[PDB]
């Protein structure tokens, strides 16, 4: 049975499972020839129902596509003779594992240099018209020589802006809660890239804070967390928001104002480093800032200017 | 920048000749495509 | 890599299934019965033209590598379909194609009991004919095909509907009938269906007001020479085919 263009996984040596997975999933491993470290993904298939999973079949297809340097890079695809394992270039770290251990530190000029290798990640899917439809921390990998890569796009899907008559109908219920955008936990489905910088926005606060801004228990709770730091959400601050159907079916607090800048000052300090935040955190996606444009904010071209992250790896 | 297409006099070509055969009469099988 | 998926006429007749001794011209018959059989699948199943495309491309790409000796082409078209339905984000239930693909092989018989025995089995050689065809494919599932160039070529010529519907035809029909596909890059296959359309319908693309012929718009290889010389080819494809009800209907 010819099958020249699938090479067998025994060409790697497996050396570990990485992050305290949930089985047999992904492992650490080296070409056994040029001892290239790599991560292999091994395609999960609980659900046989319908032949190969077309959630991976998704995954590979914009893996595929999505080729930049802060974007994971997929090497190739392998089999067993059976299973079927997705061959990563291993990447040593992950923003989540650094942020939770208390010797890493960051200083403000690398916090910049992170974002921006994020928010640069980002421009290019969406630029190749992809959402990444699950940020959070543990999907930020960086390598031991200090370069970001955003993981993770089993969530992710293909967007269009047609045909501006008929709005695209995606799946509402994405990304995972605490990183859920508002415009999200309303029940829109005609949504886009803004979905994914409002959750380089949370990532952005934890990079100071060390933990999930607004860890929430039900999609509500979250909506009544968000509310408590960003303000009320009210058509004034949100034009045409009374057009969701769970505008009014959502208990939603009144009275809340914007407390985002004033709740993180503590944390981070810098002036500019928190104007940008309060500009991914807004809840009207029409007026939350985009990647090109926090790109060119202030934050990354005042002093002190991004800097390598080599040296602070080594800790 | 492109000016309209054009119906070129009946074809003495070869390859016409030829194509009106192999797929039949194009004003006739026209409504169809 | 980019020339992977791309063949000699050399490659093409020693195929793996002329390795296997099948006629060169009963190769070229039983992609066209695959390619006829997809493309009614596909209606039934009511997915786009794109869909049934990428599952034809994916059979005359699977056919470089498996012979139809060791794969059936009923057995494969129905898998290949399936996955291509997933890929293009128009998903059709396991269930439902294999129904539909026992209502194009077999209109007679009654559709087999979904509980029983050999329809399982039917629902597994699906399931497993669907993990080779992405192992031979390399998971290279992302397909270009002549339609995309052929459409935004004739709106940039201000093509009628009459000739634009015909390039468009055109292109289908260059999957279903050519191994254009494993021969030339869409973007070329494009310029020859528009060529051809143009031939048969007796419209004449002017040069450009920048003196540059349509095609060059099109692909910067493209020469009139090619034009014609690949034109010839078809027509020759199509000369060979048994009965060419198959163009005109379906
Ligand atoms: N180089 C890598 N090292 C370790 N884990 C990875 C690597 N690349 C991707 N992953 C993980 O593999 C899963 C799928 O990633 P993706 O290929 O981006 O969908 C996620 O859980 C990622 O965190």
């Amino acid at each position: 049975v010819e099958c020249p263009f699938c090479d067998e996984v025994s060409k790697y040596e497996k050396l570990a499972k990485i992050g305290q997975g949930t089985f047999g999933e992904v492992f650490k491993a080296r070409h056994r020839k040029t001892g290239q470290k790599v991560a292999l993904k091994k395609v999960l298939m609980e659900n046989e129902k319908e032949g190969f999973p077309i959630t991976a079949l998704r995954e590979i297809k914009i893996l595929q596509l999505l080729k930049h340097e802060n974007v994971v890079n997929l090497i190739e695809i392998c089999r067993t003779k059976g299973s079927i394992y997705l061959v990563f270039d291993f990447c040593e770290h992950d923003l989540a594992g650094l942020l939770s251990n208390v010797l890493v530190k960051f200083t403000l000029s690398e916090i910049k240099r992170v974002m921006q290798m994020l928010l640069n990640g980002l421009y290019y899917i969406h630029r190749n018209k992809i959402l990444h439809r699950d940020m959070k921390a543990a999907n930020v990998l960086i390598t031991r020589d200090g370069v970001l890569k955003l993981a993770d796009f089993g969530l992710a899907r293909a967007f269009s802006l047609a045909k501006n008559s008929q709005p695209n109908r995606y799946t509402n219920r994405v990304v995972t809660l605490w990183y859920r955008p508002p415009e999200l936990l309303l029940g829109e489905r005609d949504y886009g890239p803004p979905i994914d910088l409002w959750g380089a926005g949370c990532i952005m606060a934890e990079m100071w804070t060390r933990s999930p801004i607004m860890q929430g228990n039900t999609e509500q709770h979250q909506l009544a967390l968000i509310s408590q730091l960003c303000g009320s959400i009210t058509p004034e601050v949100w034009p045409n928001v009374d057009n969701y159907e769970l505008y009014e079916k959502l208990e939603l607090v009144k009275g809340q104002k914007r407390k985002v800048k004033d709740r993180l000052k503590a944390y981070v300090r810098d002036p500019y480093a928190l104007d940008l935040i309060d500009k991914l955190l807004v809840l009207d996606p029409a007026q939350r800032i985009d990647s090109d444009d926090a790109l060119n904010h202030d934050f990354f071209w005042s002093d002190p200017m991004p800097s390598d992250l080599k040296g602070m790896l080594s800790t | 920048l492109f000016a309209e297409p054009y119906k070129v006099t009946s074809k003495e070509d070869k390859l016409s000749s030829r194509i009106q055969s192999m797929l039949g009469n194009y004003d006739e099988m026209k409504d169809f495509i | 890599n980019n020339k992977r998926w791309y063949f000699t006429r050399e490659q093409l007749e020693n195929s793996p299934s002329r390795r296997f001794g099948v006629d060169p011209d009963k190769e070229l018959s039983y992609r066209q019965q695959a390619a006829n059989l997809l493309q009614d699948m596909g209606q039934r199943l009511n997915v786009s033209q794109l869909t049934i495309n990428t599952a034809i491309v994916y059979m005359h790409r699977f056919y470089m590598i498996q012979s139809f000796t060791q794969f059936p082409g009923n057995s494969v078209a129905p898998a290949a379909l399936f996955l291509a339905a997933k890929v293009e984000e128009q998903p059709k239930k396991l269930e439902h194609v294999i129904k539909v693909a026992h209502t194009c092989l077999h209109p007679q018989e009654s559709l087999p009991d979904t509980r029983s025995e050999a329809y399982l089995q039917q629902v597994q050689d699906l399931v497993i004919l669907e993990s080779i065809i992405l192992q031979t494919l390399g998971f290279e599932l992302t397909i270009d095909h002549p339609h995309t160039h052929v459409v935004k070529c004739t709106q940039l010529v201000r093509a009628s509907k009459d000739l634009a519907q015909t390039s468009y035809f055109m292109a289908t029909n260059s999957l279903h009938l050519t191994t254009f596909s494993l021969q030339y890059t869409p973007p070329v296959v494009a310029c020859v269906c528009i060529h051809l359309a143009c031939k048969w319908s007796n419209w004449e693309i002017p040069v450009s007001t920048d003196g540059k012929h349509w095609w060059e718009y099109v692909d910067a290889t493209v020469t009139l020479e090619l034009l014609d010389e690949l034109t010839h080819e078809f027509l020759q494809i199509l000369e060979k085919t048994p009965n060419r009800l198959k163009r005109i209907w379906n």
